[PDB]
RNA sequence: AGUAUGGGAGAGGAUGGUAGAAUUCCAGGUGUAGCGGUGAAAUGCGUAGAGAUCUGGAGGAAUACCGAUGGCGAAGGCAGCCAUCUGGCCUAAUACUGACGCUGAGGUACGAAAGCAUGGGGAGCAAACAGGAUUAGAUACCCUGGUAGUCCAUGCCGUAAACGAUGUCUACUAGCCGUUGGGGCCUUUGAGGCUUUAGUGGCGCAGCUAACGCGAUAAGUAGACCGCCUGGGGAGUACGGUC
């Protein structure tokens, strides 16, 4: 398979609902097949510039391994959720596990 | 470079946002080109801003 | 009538006119004047003296609204914004800030033909 | 640029910091850049005589 | 594409000796199994000419390889071209 | 000359999605006499409210800074970011095939921009065209507008100062200074110094050249194959033929 990294914001007003995205995401990668490698919530942040007149938005990292189906499958479910606000998926080589720097 | 490094990042960017070219900071050709596709990519993420 | 403290003083300054413009914050106008208002026609419109006497009828009509501290912003090339800014604080305002805001395109629209003359 | 003032800052002299400040930005160099479009012929000979410039600049510099 | 499994696949089945990588039936084996490969890329990507460029590479090479082939030991040449399915 | 295995750089190509700046238009808030343009003007816009300024919408096209005598591609050419499909190149050491090579008349593939066909799109720019200027005249250069086109999909056309005005491949012939992607060695804690290789540049001995200049990226010394030239016009024209 392929190693991916994912980078979500999330509306503030439906922060409360984030963990019960991230574990059907993660139920859902885990049963087609693959692993997560690294799972961080940076928290609150506030953002640069304004994006559809909101300031500040909830950031989720996950490191995971997965197929292609696995991947098209999260770009449309990442598409037509609404509490996603933007998205970014980079390929990576190699899995990495270690905690990342903005954890704080 | 990694795109979550946001203050090293910043240590190579202006006030207006631009990017700091190469020959004023003496860095190298491919360090530059990671840390300027790792600016781009803190810019649409959001973590830093794109003008100002 | 309204009564302002702070304000904003937008200059716009081009190769053939000058126009400032005093706002308050939130960009509700108060009072305005160009180079061409106070005679300067035609080619006259584009010198630094024009937009001086611009600066400082704009100064004094905002007076009457009565603020005394304003952030100046200057957009566009050409003569005048310098002598421009310097009315506005002789008229006795204080300055705040002061900064360029005009637009850059990051490779947009196509500009025009080059003249040839 | 926001050049804020200070309290003992006087009028001419914050105006002054102000043209370092966008001397140092080069904004106007950009606005004159945008007013009329430059064939792409005429930019890359800019650039090579731009190049070959600083190339001699360089030797001179250095010998 | 093809990976490296699929490759050893080819070169263990094609190999006229031990760890014989360089033989001509191994080369055309592993340039016919790329040709057939691209055929799907190259008909959902019609206007893609540079890689076309070199598939076309692939074709000479192998025809090279063939022609070389029959003149060394006509006997191979008969059994590759008849084991991989090509018409000449 | 080629193959397998590890590693590396890249605006190489095709498809889809997406982000920020700016121009134009639309609606609204503030507000009042100009705005725009030029050498100077005028045509033009504006008291049914322009220009300026602030907020919100619509749509198209292109990707500031990085950016480089930098990079990639056979050439034409290729620049925001992300994913998918995909070509070539560089680099180390083994293993393997054993001359499998070079060039190439006909042939065939690709081939900037403009142009053509069918269907879409159309912000900005702008052949044609309209008006205002300048002028002895202005058909132009300048100004205000503006259609095809420039954009997308599917095809055609096959031409450029398509240039390094320098066909491809191979070997050899002082040196000095840069730069890009790798390999090796040495200092000694982390950044430098020697080499080697594939590109990309500046000088320059010998040699060559009518001279200018070229000079290991040759226009030097030699070999293999192909293309082309034979005073200037008439003329890349006429007739015939192919498309
Ligand atoms: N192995 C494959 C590698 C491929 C790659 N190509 C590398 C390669 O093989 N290179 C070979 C070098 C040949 C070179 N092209 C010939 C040449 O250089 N001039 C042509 C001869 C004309 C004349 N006898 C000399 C001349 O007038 N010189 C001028 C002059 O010095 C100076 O002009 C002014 N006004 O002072 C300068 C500034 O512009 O320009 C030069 N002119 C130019 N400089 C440019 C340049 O180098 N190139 C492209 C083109 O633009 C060139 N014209």
């Amino acid at each position: 398979m392929r190693h991916y990294e994912i980078v979500l914001l999330v509306h503030p007003d439906q922060s409360d609902q984030v963990v019960g995205m991230v574990e059907r995401y993660i139920s859902q990668i885990k049963e087609a097949d693959g692993q997560i490698h690294r799972l961080e919530d940076w928290g609150r942040r506030q953002l640069a510039y304004p994006i559809n007149k909101i300031h500040k938005a909830h950031y989720i990292l996950m490191n995971v391994e997965c197929g292609q189906s696995t991947l098209d499958e999260l770009e449309e479910l990442f598409r037509y959720n609404d509490a996603i606000i933007r998205n970014l998926i980079i390929r990576r080589e190699h899995a990495i596990t270690e905690e990342s720097l903005l954890a704080k | 470079i990694d795109y979550k490094d946001i203050d090293t990042l910043k240590q190579y960017i202006t006030e207006n946002g631009k990017i700091v070219p190469s020959r004023i900071t003496g860095t190298k050709a491919r360090y530059q080109r990671q840390l300027a596709l790792a600016i781009k990519q803190a810019r649409y993420l959001s973590l830093i801003p794109y003008t100002d | 009538t309204r009564t302002v403290s702070e304000g904003v003083a937008h200059i716009h300054a081009s190769f053939n006119n000058t126009i400032v413009t005093i706002t308050d914050r939130q960009g509700n106008a108060l009072a305005w004047a160009t180079s061409g208002g106070q005679g300067f026609r035609g080619s006259r419109k584009s010198t630094p003296f024009a937009a001086q006497v611009a600066a400082e009828v704009a100064g004094k009509a905002a007076l009457d609204y009565g603020l005394k501290n304003l952030d100046v912003l200057v957009k566009g090339p050409g003569p005048g914004r310098e002598s421009a800014v310097r009315a506005l604080g002789a008229v006795g305002y204080k300055i705040n800030s002061i900064t360029d805001v005009t637009p850059i395109p990051h490779n947009g629209c196509r500009p025009p033909k080059k003249r040839r003359v | 640029p926001q050049v804020k003032l200070k309290e003992g800052e006087p009028v001419d002299v914050a105006i002054r910091r102000f043209k370092r400040s966008c001397e140092k930005a080069g904004v106007l160099a950009d606005v004159r850049k945008r007013e009329f479009y430059e064939k792409p012929t005429q930019e890359r000979k800019r650039k090579k005589a731009a190049a070959v410039k600083r190339y001699q600049k360089k030797l001179a510099r250095e010998s | 594409a093809l990976t490296n499994a699929d490759r050893a696949e080819i070169i263990a089945k094609f190999a006229r000796a031990e760890n014989d990588t360089g033989s001509p039936e191994v080369q055309v084996a592993l340039l016919t199994a790329q040709i057939n490969d691209l055929q799907g890329h190259f008909k959902a990507h019609k206007h893609d000419h540079h890689s076309r460029r070199g598939l076309i590479r692939m074709v000479n090479q192998r025809r090279k390889l063939l022609d070389y082939l029959n003149g060394k030991d006509h006997e191979r040449y008969t059994a590759l071209i008849g084991a991989l399915g090509l018409r000449r």
